[PDB]
């Protein structure tokens, strides 16, 4: 992971191994990994994953020297010897062996398997399917909380110009974001009469496909986790489409913002 | 204290220098290898002064930021949230969108940016320092406390967790995809227009801070409200269990599958009841193994079942911890960290 | 000649003059040269550097709105620019391979004002009409 796209993958693995998307957008000047404390005093954080597993491993393997009948969950160790003993005999043997002859010692298995906590949470797993017929199970890594302010941005090239139309690399996306950072200045200036310093980082883009369609959202000038609402940013496109338009040769039919829908004009009739 | 930990660290060092005599190219003897290796760590001996130096004050400047971390009000900054009190329970309690937001935010903004400069070194310094021990990574470093070898089956190489965890966290996963949705249903009803069935939860509405543990969602998701959970709490105070009587049913519990009895000198020094005020101590309950029989436990302990369930396992570390008194002093420790 | 002036310097070699008349080539409906269209002036300029370092030399380098650094501002709207280092203000691009970015995409400046080749002049890259072709 390169040292400036730490963030930019830790919300994207959020999003689709954990399934939490954050409320609003982060750049690269958050550590939000560091706000937690295992984190910032430099601990192995994987032991609390296998201690998750190996209690059960433990627990269903004690539950067959007891021998429990029922389920997982209502089993009981107690009064029963022969368990103790088998905990005992991995108890007493210390880091003197491998932690997998340990393992062998209590559960009969060398590596470590995750089949007990499922045994041990299948009460509720079936109860969880069928409380889950309607709803949608799963997530998708595409919506997030702060996606109702984005503005989509789709143009087409080669239709508007035929030939000798440029191709759209990053310096084109450049441009295009500097010409809406202008559109929003444009806006703040004329109208609220608020000096606004916007640039070229403050108007973040997402989702760029061979179309040249992404999705644009802009934030406050140093305050990412603040985004301009919507309707003053649809506003600052209506009021400066035309420089929009004429920074590119297209003309408000290749250059569509999905929402933004352009006047055509009154035809003037005779008295 | 302070004084004790450090010669204790220097004796360690300068017998890890001493531990150098001895390469494992040549022992074979397993538990004098294991040891060998136990003691033959260099750690953070092996980086130069100021590279040493400079990974102190860094860890100790991120240590200190994070325990000194406050929320404050840009009208009033005198009046300011500390992490533990009241921002954890704004987090654990509150139904307001607008606040459970700004919390999140502000703990992640006054915490997160003043700690990645210095994240930022401490990885290269990490790095640098596990390349120094033949290592390719300073997480490679990390997952060598489960590397096994020269066992002829029991071996366990460093790169082999990776993929162990991998293959099963994706068994996990469909366990975890059904309480994700019955999760996000339930909170529907709570925190209107703002979660979708169709996206994932917005991280500052799972309960608590970072989202480790979702037991604070629990009030927002219980199945059958209507049916109380089993309590007996009550019950104890109704038969008068003080904080002394617990521990011995623990113990009848312990010896009731075959294990040992407690010790002669365990009840005598132990601090089973809080000091009160009079005596400072701390409340984390705690075992301690101090050496040549000794075990104990430190816990203010109260009259709860909570108290009941922690006071169990307190006495479960205090049994491993007695299980492998006989083992050398360098294998007196679990097989590995979990 | 005794005394000095606070108008040349070293690297005044290196700067490029622009002069622009708004309401020559437009007339009336006019746009008003605030700080606005500086900025926007000065990211085309940096796109125009960025495209002649990608299409020439086969460098990606980073320009931005701060790599070009504006002075000598005057109501006429004709200032002296000069493009630095990404981030090595120290280093000044040299004026022949800024006026060979702009005559690469002086086409696209002139659209992103609306201004054609004759109310933007950038007072050492002269434009060319084009040959008049002939009948057999
Ligand atoms: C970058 O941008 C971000 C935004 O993206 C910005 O962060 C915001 O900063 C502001 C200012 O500090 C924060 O607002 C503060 O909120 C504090 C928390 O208490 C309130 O939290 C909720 C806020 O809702 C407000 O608006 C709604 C709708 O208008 C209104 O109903 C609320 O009353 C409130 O005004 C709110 O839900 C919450 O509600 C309480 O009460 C209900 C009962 O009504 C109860 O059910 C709840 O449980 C809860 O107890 C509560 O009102 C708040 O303390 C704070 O107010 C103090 O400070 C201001 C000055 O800051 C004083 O004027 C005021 O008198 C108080 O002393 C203020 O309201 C906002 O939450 C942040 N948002 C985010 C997302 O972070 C950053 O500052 C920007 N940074 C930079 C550098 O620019
Ligand atoms: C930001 O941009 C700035 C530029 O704006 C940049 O700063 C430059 O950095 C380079 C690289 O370090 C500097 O060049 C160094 O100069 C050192 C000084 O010794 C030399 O100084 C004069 C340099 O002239 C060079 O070019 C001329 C013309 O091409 C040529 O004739 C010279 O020989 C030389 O190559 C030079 O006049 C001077 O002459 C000596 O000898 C004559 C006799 O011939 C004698 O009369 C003089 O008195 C004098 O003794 C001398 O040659 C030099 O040490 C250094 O060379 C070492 O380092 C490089 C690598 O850096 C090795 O490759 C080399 O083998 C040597 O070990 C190098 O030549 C340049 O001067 C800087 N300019 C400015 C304005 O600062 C920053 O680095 C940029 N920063 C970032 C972050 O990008
Ligand atoms: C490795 O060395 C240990 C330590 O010497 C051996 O364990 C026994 O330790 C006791 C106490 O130090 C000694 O009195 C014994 O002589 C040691 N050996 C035996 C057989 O009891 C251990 O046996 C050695 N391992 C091997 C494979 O030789
Ligand atoms: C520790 O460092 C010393 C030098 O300081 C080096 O010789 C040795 O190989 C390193 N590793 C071990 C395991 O001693
Ligand atoms: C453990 O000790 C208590 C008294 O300290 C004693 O009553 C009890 O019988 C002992 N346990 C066993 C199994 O004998
Ligand atoms: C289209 O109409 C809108 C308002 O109805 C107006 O602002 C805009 O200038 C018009 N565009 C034309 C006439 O080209
Ligand atoms: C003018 O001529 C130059 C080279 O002589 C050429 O690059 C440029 O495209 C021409 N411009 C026209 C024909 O509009």
């Amino acid at each position: 992971i390169p040292k400036d796209q730490w963030m930019k993958k830790w919300w994207e693995m959020k999003r689709e191994i954990v399934g939490v998307v954050e409320p609003v957008p982060h750049d690269e000047t958050y550590c939000d990994p560091a706000s937690l404390f295992h984190v910032s005093n430099d601990y192995s954080f994987i032991r609390y994953y296998t201690r998750t597993l190996y209690q059960f491993q433990f627990q269903e393997a004690l539950c067959q020297a007891a021998k429990h009948e029922g389920p997982l969950h209502k089993c009981d160790i107690s009064n029963s010897t022969e368990a103790g003993q088998k905990l005992f005999n991995m108890l007493r043997l210390g880091k003197s062996e491998p932690w997998t002859l340990a393992l062998e010692n209590v559960v009969g298995a060398k590596n470590m398997n995750v089949r007990p906590l499922l045994n041990y949470f299948e009460p509720l797993f079936t109860w969880l399917k069928d409380q889950n017929k309607n709803s949608f199970v799963g997530w998708s890594t595409d919506w997030s909380p702060y996606a109702d302010q984005s503005i989509k941005v789709r143009i087409s090239l080669k239709s508007a110009l035929g030939d000798k139309a440029y191709e759209w690399n990053d310096n084109e996306m450049y441009l295009f974001r500097s010409s809406v950072a202008y559109a929003m200045r444009q806006y703040f200036l004329k109208v609220k009469n608020q000096m606004i310093l916007f640039g070229e980082e403050d108007v973040r883009v997402a989702n760029l496909k061979p179309r040249i369609s992404f999705n644009f959202f802009v934030t406050a000038p140093k305050n990412v986790s603040d985004i301009i609402p919507r309707t003053e940013v649809e506003k600052a496109i209506r009021m400066s489409r035309s420089r929009i338009n004429d920074a590119f040769r297209l003309n408000d039919n290749s250059l569509e913002f999905l929402g933004i829908q352009p006047t055509l004009g009154p035809p003037n009739q005779p008295p | 204290m302070n004084n004790a930990g450090d010669k204790w660290s220097a004796f360690l060092k300068e017998q890890s220098t001493l531990a150098q005599m001895y390469p494992l190219q040549e022992i074979q003897n397993l538990t004098v290898k294991l040891q060998l290796q136990a003691l033959q760590q260099n750690g953070s001996s092996v980086l130069s002064e100021d590279k040493s130096k400079r990974l102190n004050t860094i860890l100790n400047t991120m240590s200190t930021i994070y325990s000194t971390g406050k929320v404050c009000n840009p009208d009033n900054p005198q009046e300011c949230l500390l992490l533990e009190p009241g921002l954890n329970e704004i987090m654990a309690n509150s139904l307001d969108y607008n606040e459970r937001l700004w919390a999140w935010e502000s703990w992640r903004s006054e915490v997160g940016k003043q700690l990645r400069p210095l994240y930022e070194e401490y990885v290269v310094l990490k790095n640098e320092m596990a390349r120094a021990n033949h290592y390719e990574d300073y997480g490679d470093y990390w997952r060598g406390d489960y590397e096994v070898n020269g066992v002829d089956g029991y071996d366990y190489s460093r790169g082999q967790l990776i993929e162990d965890v991998e293959h099963t966290f994706e068994e996990i996963k469909p366990l975890y995809e059904h309480l994700h949705a019955y999760v996000r249903a339930k909170l529907m009803n709570a925190y209107p227009s703002y979660i979708s069935p169709i996206g994932c939860l917005p991280a500052h509405l799972l309960g608590d801070m970072w989202g480790r543990f979702w037991t604070n969602l629990y009030s927002l998701t219980v199945p059958f409200g209507q049916k109380p959970n089993i309590d007996v709490t009550d019950a104890m105070v109704d038969q008068a269990w003080d904080a002394q009587r617990i521990f011995k049913e623990a113990e009848k519990f312990f010896v009731s599958v075959g294990l040992p009895n407690m010790t002669q000198g365990f009840w005598e020094n132990s601090m089973l009841t809080d000091p009160g005020n009079v005596q400072k101590a701390v409340c984390h309950p705690t075992a301690w193994d101090l050496g040549k029989g000794d075990f104990r436990i430190l816990m203010c302990t109260k009259v709860t079942m909570d108290d009941f369930l922690t006071a169990h396992h307190e006495m479960g570390h205090i049994q491993y911890d007695m299980a492998y008194a006989a083992q050398p002093f360098l294998l007196r420790n679990g097989a590995n960290e979990g």
